[PDB]
Formats: C-alpha cells, structure tokens, sequence
C-alpha cells in the first residue's frame, strides 16, 4: 500500500454513480459578496424622523455615558420645540 | 554642402594622382598581409580572424561548386499523403541527473546569536508555485520558493507540427528525482508538466476544446533562464 | 553589456528627428523621400529591441 | 516510466460551457464587491502587425 | 467630504473610514468585520495576512495600533 | 443520367511495376487508358480493354507522385520526386517538350486549369511542391508565369476552380484562396488546427472531364466545347441560382471545415466533427449533395453538402482508409484501405454493397471511370488491378 504510482487508477464501486472521468472540467461556482458594515458619516440626507429613531436607539443601547446623555438631550429638545414631533409616539 | 558634393568634387577635380596605384598595390600587397595576420596575431584577436576566414573559405568553397554545377529521400516508396510522417509509451527524455538536496535546498541561517538556527531551506532551481499563491507566514514557511525564480509559462514546441508556442503552465505532474521537488512543483529536465494548449486548437472526436496537455521539460532552466518544453503527442 | 547597447540605442534614437514635431514642409520632405512609415518602423524596432 | 495516460488529454471542455462559464465569470468581475469561492479549484486558466506587414510588402 | 470620498472610492473599491487612534479611534468595528468576513472566505488556510500599503505618514502603523488595542 | 453498376470481380491483374504504385487516374475521355504513376521512377499506360501495358514513361529520376490527366485528355502530366513537372503525349507516349523545372523542394500536387478557361493558345498547370510554393506553368512554352508564396509549410494539395481560382491547403495549419489571372492572394483561411491533407471542390468531377460526357460524342469546334464545359461546371456549381464554387478541407486535427468563399468570405459554412483520428481523403459526390471522408480511424462518413451535417458511417475495414472514390451516378463508393482491401459500399442504404479482396499488400491509389465502367486499384504488391462486374 506504501507504493506511489505516477497515475492512479480508479476502483469501481457497486452501488454507488460512476464518478466523472480525468479530463471532466467542472464550470460550477458560488460567489459570497463582500460588505462594509459602516454607516453614512455626514448624517445629513435621513430625515428628522430616522434621526428621531436612531438617536432614541442609540440612547437606549449605547454604551457610552456621553453619548447617551447627548441622544437624550437631542430628543428632549425636540419634543420641547415641538411635541408633534414624535415619530414613535 | 548640399546633396552628392564628394561625387561632384570627384567629377570636376578627380582623384589623387597616385590613388589607383596605391589601391593597386595595397590589394597586392593584401596576400602577404593577410598570411602575416595568419602568423602574427595572438589571443582572442587571433581566434576570431581564423574563425571568421574559416567561414569565409567556407562560402568561397560553396560558390566555386555551384559555378562548377551550374549546369547539370526515404527507403520505401509512399504516396505524398504518408510523406514527413513518422507500442512503447516513452517519454522522450526517460532518465535524466538525479538531483541531491544540496543541490535542490541550500540552509537559511535566522537568529541574532553568532550560532545560529538553519531550519529553512530555499530552493535553488525554478519552481511553480501554482495557481493563487500567498506566500506562509514567516515564522512557519520551511521552504522558501523566491519570487525571481518563479515561471508562469514555457516554450512547448509540437513534435508533428514543428512549431513552439509560449504556454502557460497549469500544474507540474512528476519531478523524476523526488515526490517532494514534485509538491514543490521544480522546474527541472525530464520534469513532466501540465500545459494549457487552448492556442494550438487541439480537439477532440466530437467538438470538446482540450485545454490541458502533459509536456517534458528537456532543459535546464537554472542555467538557461528560460523553460522549454516538448508536448507528449 | 546592457549599459553599452543602451546607450548606443539611446544615441541613435535621440538622434534621428522625431517627424512629430518638424515643420510640416521638413516632415513632408522627409515622407517624400522617405517612406515614414518605414522610417518610424526602424527607430520603433530599435527602441523595442533596447527595452 | 513508461505510461500510456502521457498521450492524453489532461483536460476538456466543450465550447457551450466554456462559452457560459467566460460570461458568467465575467459578470462576477463586473461587480468588485463579490469574492469567488475556491478559486483555486476553479478553471481560471481559460479565463486568463501592420509594422510586420508593412516590411514583408516592402523591405 | 469625507463621505463624498467614500462614495467616490466605493465606486471602486470596498472603502472603510477610519481615525486610527489607539484612545478614540472611529470604523475599528466595521474594519474588525471586514478582516472577520475575509477570514470566513479563507476558512480553509490556517490563518489569513493583511497588509497595509500607502504612501508615507497616511497612518499605516497607526490604523494598526487602533486595531490591536496596543 | 445512366446508372452505374458496383464492380464484384478482379477484371485483369497486371505487373509492370518494380516499385509500388503510387498514383492511378483513369482517362477523362473513355475508361481504355489507365495511367499510373510508380516508386520506380516511371510512369506507366494501360489499355483496360486488353489488360495490357502500351506505353512505360521514362525521365524521372525520383518516385513519380503525381499523375493527372488533361480535362481534353491530351496531355497527361506527372509530379515527381525530383522537383520536376513533366508533360507527355498519351497518344505517342513521347515527353512534350522538356521537363518542368524551378521547384526547389518534393512535387506532391497537380491542377490542370479547366478547358473553359485556357487562353492564348495554351494550357496552364499549378504544381505544389514541398519548398511552400505553387507555380503555375505554360505547357506548351514550359515557362512559370506565376510563383503564389506565402506558406510557412508544404503545400500538400491544390486545386484550379472554374473561376480561375486556386486552392492551396498546406501543412502550416492553412488554405489559401488565390487569383489564377493576377498571381495574388485573395483569402487565407487559418481555422484548422494540423496539417491539411487534402481539399476538395463541390465542382471536381465535371472539372476533370470538361466536355466529355455519357453522350461519347465531341463538339466540332473549340468554342462549342468550351461552352459546353463552361455548362457542365455552371450546372455542378449552381447553388440558389449563383455560381459558388464549395470547398472542403480535411485536416489531421480529427476535423474538416466546409468554405463558400464567394457567399461566406472567410467565416467557414460548417466543421464536419466526427473522426477519432486523422482524416486522410475527401471528396463530394458528382451530384454536389453528398460528401465522403475516409479517416485514419478505420472508417468512412458521409455528410450533408449544404450544412455539412453526419448522415451515415460506413465502418468494415480494420486498418486506416487511405482513399474514397465515387461513382457517377453519386450511389456507390469504393474505398480502399491499408488493410489490402477495397470495399464498395452503397450510400442511399448505407451499407457494403460488395468487398474486393486480392491485394496482397497495403492500397495506395484508387480511382473509379468518370463512364463507371472500371474501377482502378494500385498499392504495395507492385501490380495494378482492374475492377468490374
């Protein structure tokens, strides 16, 4: 069993779909796409709604002491300029 | 001066009075200067005048026998058909120079003491790294394969067709001397290989394109530079 | 060797008049006596063969 | 040693299929945000004279 | 400005913004996503090496030092 | 027209012979004179009729490769060995005027110009030799008026279409289009992918006989009979009401390729795929429809002349098929193969009609009368063979 011969005959097997011949080129692939999990850095093209939500969500999980006061404020002072907006009620 | 002014000049002065007799003479004398070259220069100035008057009375000896015959095949008879055409299947170069590991990895030495650790070993004659090579990190990479010495491509030439075409190369099949210089895909004579032979529009009974040949190295690439190969047809 | 056979290409490229920037009358002579497309041929030949 | 699988094609490919795996492979370099799956395994290989006239016309 | 040079760049090529500070850096996160996705395609080796190409002072060693932390 | 009948016996055995036959054509005019072309330096004529030898033609110095009979049938040329051409009265059995010469390298080919294209008084000869050229010779001068190069490789076949076209197939991978008038070429088609062995033209059978015909009669006059001629090679080549000449190109590449070079230019009509080994002869049937190759792969096929579409196979011998030949009523075919055997197969059932065993040796040369009377075999044993029902 130790021998290396140059070329290696195939053994038939019962029972089981012959297997594609030496010279068969296989075409097939799958393809993954690649994607930056980054957000817009200007924040200026979602509008005041999102903005609403996004700094709620921030304000709830956000890790950061600053930050969460910041969103917090932010939110506060739009629902002190106008109580109509308020997006999530 | 504009235009053919030394021709003009020859034209409406002529020449020195003595230039025909001296050109006369000279070309007398060019036997005997020729003949004190012959038995006078030395050194490489030497070699190549009686290379250069070798083939000179070479094509002189030629030029004499077609004036003088100016006026005047295999065994077996075949039809035009069978004409320029040709069991054991051979290689054509079945034994070649076993190779030493010497030869093949020379030692890397790394560290900073004077003793220091010779693990690493580069291969000295050209590989194949193959097909989308990153080289291993180098803290792990035994057997290092240096980019300059790394081949893409060969010089196969068709033995029926008598034609060479530059071929990629898809993989490197046997190296005679070791298994391991064959997973290390060298480049060395009598190696056989895998070649795309897409360009000589090879096919088979039906229409497939076979695009992968096995070809024999029959160079030596660490001394010539270059790889050069022979398909198995 | 490549330093001697650069330089001598480099010598006779530099040289020769480039016909792209003459004046059209010294570029047209030169077409007429000249086939400039076997003038070009020659000195691109030359400076494929230096690189 | 002497074998006869020396003589043989290595690889084939019929001109349907290489033809839809040029396009297709094609389309996947169109888009630079997709990476291929073992491209190693895969058959990159088939993916991957007027001065001449003029001088045999004319020397 | 940034941002339109983002979106001139992912026109391109797969961009990530980034302030390397190892203190207060900015896109670690999406950078540390990024290598994890590409170690996921490249499963099958041991391990996968990045390499940081640039001019000089464009913070090569910097964005490395954010990511390790060190 | 008139129905010809497949030859099942041995007619007459003559040896003559001392080398092995490489080259046999029957006369255009009547299947009574067979001439053959031999390794012994010499071509040779026979009277069928009798099964006797009339003339032996000497002057070669090298195996005569070549033997190819004038459209009129009174000139009969032979291509040898040694770089010549010679032309040689059949009638007499003399050499007209002197050898050919200028040919650098081996003869292999020859292509009488058709009788509805001669001028000035003269025959024009294309000779394709192994130096990669074809030059085109005046028979009655003995003179070159053009040299077509441009070949990398020996020029293994050539053919003279009634356009005044030329047809080079050459070993360089190549088959090349040229104008017979100017001396220049006009395609150069470069799809096969081995040497080119052997081309055929759609046109080849009436080309060989010009105005002869089942009718045995000659016109009084010359321009009666190069109308006529012009006729017959009209009508054979008439497709869609247009005169297209169609070319077809075996090669070693296990392929043909299929040309219309006046409707199609350089794109090829069809590849006829199929063989599993070298295709060594092809030819179409008189008819224009049908097409039949005898491959290195101890078999015979036969296509469609239109697409170029597999109709049937004819598989019986056991040794490569070295050549095909048709009847003229494009129903039979008679192969001869290296295995020592002709067979005659019947193509509209597609099946063997009779086998022709006798030679000894491996068959080279065969040919079938264009009146289908005989059918002309040569080879290794050193003697010709007749054929007949």
């Amino acid at each position: 069993k130790e021998k290396q011969k140059d070329f290696q005959k195939p053994k038939l097997k019962v029972g089981k779909p012959k297997q594609k011949p030496s010279n068969f080129t296989d075409t097939s692939f799958k393809t993954k796409s690649i994607v930056v999990n980054q957000q817009t850095l200007t924040t200026e093209g979602l509008d005041s709604a999102e903005l609403f939500k996004q700094n709620l969500t921030l304000a709830v999980n956000a890790k950061s002491d600053n930050q969460r006061r910041d969103a917090l404020a932010y939110v506060t002072n739009q629902l002190s300029a106008n109580p109509a907006n308020n997006p999530v009620g | 001066p504009q235009n053919e002014y030394i021709e003009r000049h020859r034209k409406l002065h002529g020449r020195r009075l003595d230039a025909e007799e001296r050109a006369r003479k000279k070309a007398a004398r060019e036997g005997h200067k020729n003949s004190e070259n012959a038995q006078n220069l030395r050194g490489l100035r030497a070699k190549l005048y009686a290379k250069q008057r070798h083939a000179q009375k070479i094509q002189m000896r030629k030029a004499i026998k077609q004036h003088e015959e100016r006026n005047v095949e295999p065994s077996d008879p075949i039809p035009s058909y069978l004409l320029d055409r040709a069991a054991r299947f051979s290689v054509p170069i079945p034994k070649v120079r076993g190779i030493s590991e010497e030869e093949m990895f020379k030692v890397v030495k790394t560290g900073k003491k004077t003793h220091k650790k010779g693990w690493k070993r580069i291969v000295t004659k050209p590989t194949f790294v193959g097909p989308d090579f990153t080289r291993r990190p180098v803290k792990y990479e035994r057997f290092i394969r240096p980019m300059g010495l790394r081949y893409k491509k060969a010089n196969v030439t068709h033995p029926t067709l008598n034609v060479t075409v530059q071929l990629p190369i898809l993989s490197v099949k046997k190296n005679p001397s070791n298994p391991l210089y064959t997973q290390l895909g060298v480049l060395t004579k009598g190696t056989i290989i895998e070649v795309n032979v897409s360009d000589l529009g090879i096919v088979t009974a039906s229409g497939k394109i076979a695009w992968g040949r096995y070809a024999q190295i029959t160079n030596n690439p660490e001394n010539d530079g270059c790889v050069n190969a022979v398909l198995l047809v | 060797t490549q330093e001697t056979c650069s330089e001598k290409f480099g010598a006779i490229i530099s040289s020769f008049p480039v016909l792209s920037d003459q004046h059209p009358f010294h570029r047209d002579l030169m077409n007429i006596l000249y086939d400039a497309d076997h003038f070009k041929v020659a000195l691109g030949q030359i400076s494929t063969a230096k690189n | 040693e002497p074998n006869r699988k020396w003589f043989t094609n290595t690889r084939v490919i019929s001109q349907d299929t290489l033809q839809s795996f040029r396009e297709a492979m094609a389309e996947k370099q169109k888009d630079p945000y997709t990476v291929l799956l073992k491209s190693n395994k895969l058959p990159m290989s088939l993916i991957r004279h007027q001065a001449k006239m003029t001088i045999e016309r004319e020397p | 400005q940034a941002a339109a040079w983002i979106r001139i760049l992912q026109k391109d090529h797969p961009t990530c913004a980034m302030r390397a500070s190892i203190t207060n850096p900015f896109g670690r996160g999406s950078l540390i996503d990024l290598l994890r996705q590409f170690s996921v395609l490249h499963k099958d080796r041991k391990q996968i090496s990045v390499g940081l190409i640039g001019y000089p002072n464009v913070g090569k060693s910097s964005i490395i030092n954010a990511l390790r932390g060190k | 027209i008139f129905k010809v009948h497949a030859v099942s016996r041995l007619a007459h055995r003559i040896p003559g012979h001392g080398q092995p036959i490489l080259s046999c054509q029957f006369s255009p005019v009547s299947s009574s004179r067979l001439a053959t072309g031999s390794g012994d330096n010499t071509a040779r004529i026979w009277d069928t009729d009798s099964g006797t030898p009339k003339f032996t033609l000497k002057g070669h110095t090298g195996w005569v490769l070549g033997v190819s009979w004038s459209p009129d049938g009174k000139y009969l040329a032979t291509c040898s060995m040694d770089t010549t051409v010679r032309v040689w009265d059949p009638e007499s059995g003399k050499q007209v005027n002197q050898e050919f010469r200028g040919h650098a390298k081996w003869v292999l080919a020859l292509a009488w110009q058709p009788y509805h294209l001669w001028r000035d008084g003269t025959a024009r000869l294309a000779s394709a030799s192994k130096d990669c050229t074809v030059r085109i010779w005046l028979v009655n001068t003995g003179r070159t008026e053009h040299v077509l190069s441009g070949h990398k490789g020996s020029v293994s076949c050539v053919k003279w279409g009634g356009t005044d076209l030329i047809y080079t197939g050459s070993h360089d991978r190549s088959v090349r289009v040229w104008d017979a008038v100017k001396g220049t070429l006009v395609h150069n088609f470069t799809a096969h992918g081995h040497w080119v062995n052997h081309i055929a033209l759609s046109s080849d059978h009436v080309l060989r006989t010009a105005y002869h015909d089942h009718t045995k009669e000659v016109p009084g006059t010359e321009e009666e009979r190069r109308a006529k001629a012009k006729e017959r090679f009209e009508k054979a080549a008439k497709i869609k009401g247009k005169v297209a000449e169609r070319l077809v190109s075996a090669s070693d590449d296990f392929t043909m390729y299929l040309w219309d070079p006046t409707n199609n230019g350089s794109k090829p009509v069809a590849r006829l795929l199929g063989h599993q080994n070298k295709v060594n002869h092809v030819q179409f049937s008189p008819d224009g429809t049908l097409i039949a190759s005898a491959g290195w792969d101890n078999s015979t096929k036969l296509w469609n002349a239109r697409d170029g579409k597999f109709i049937k196979n004819l598989r019986g011998h056991v040794a490569p098929v070295y050549q095909c030949a048709w009847s003229a009523d494009s129903r039979l075919v008679v192969t001869g193969s290296k295995d020592c055997t002709l067979k005659v197969w019947n193509v509209r059932t597609g099946k063997l009609a009779m086998d022709l065993p006798g030679h000894e040796d491996e068959v080279y040369a065969v040919d079938w009368a264009a009146d289908g009377e005989l059918v002309a075999s040569g080879g290794k044993d050193k003697a010709v063979r007749t054929w007949r029902n």
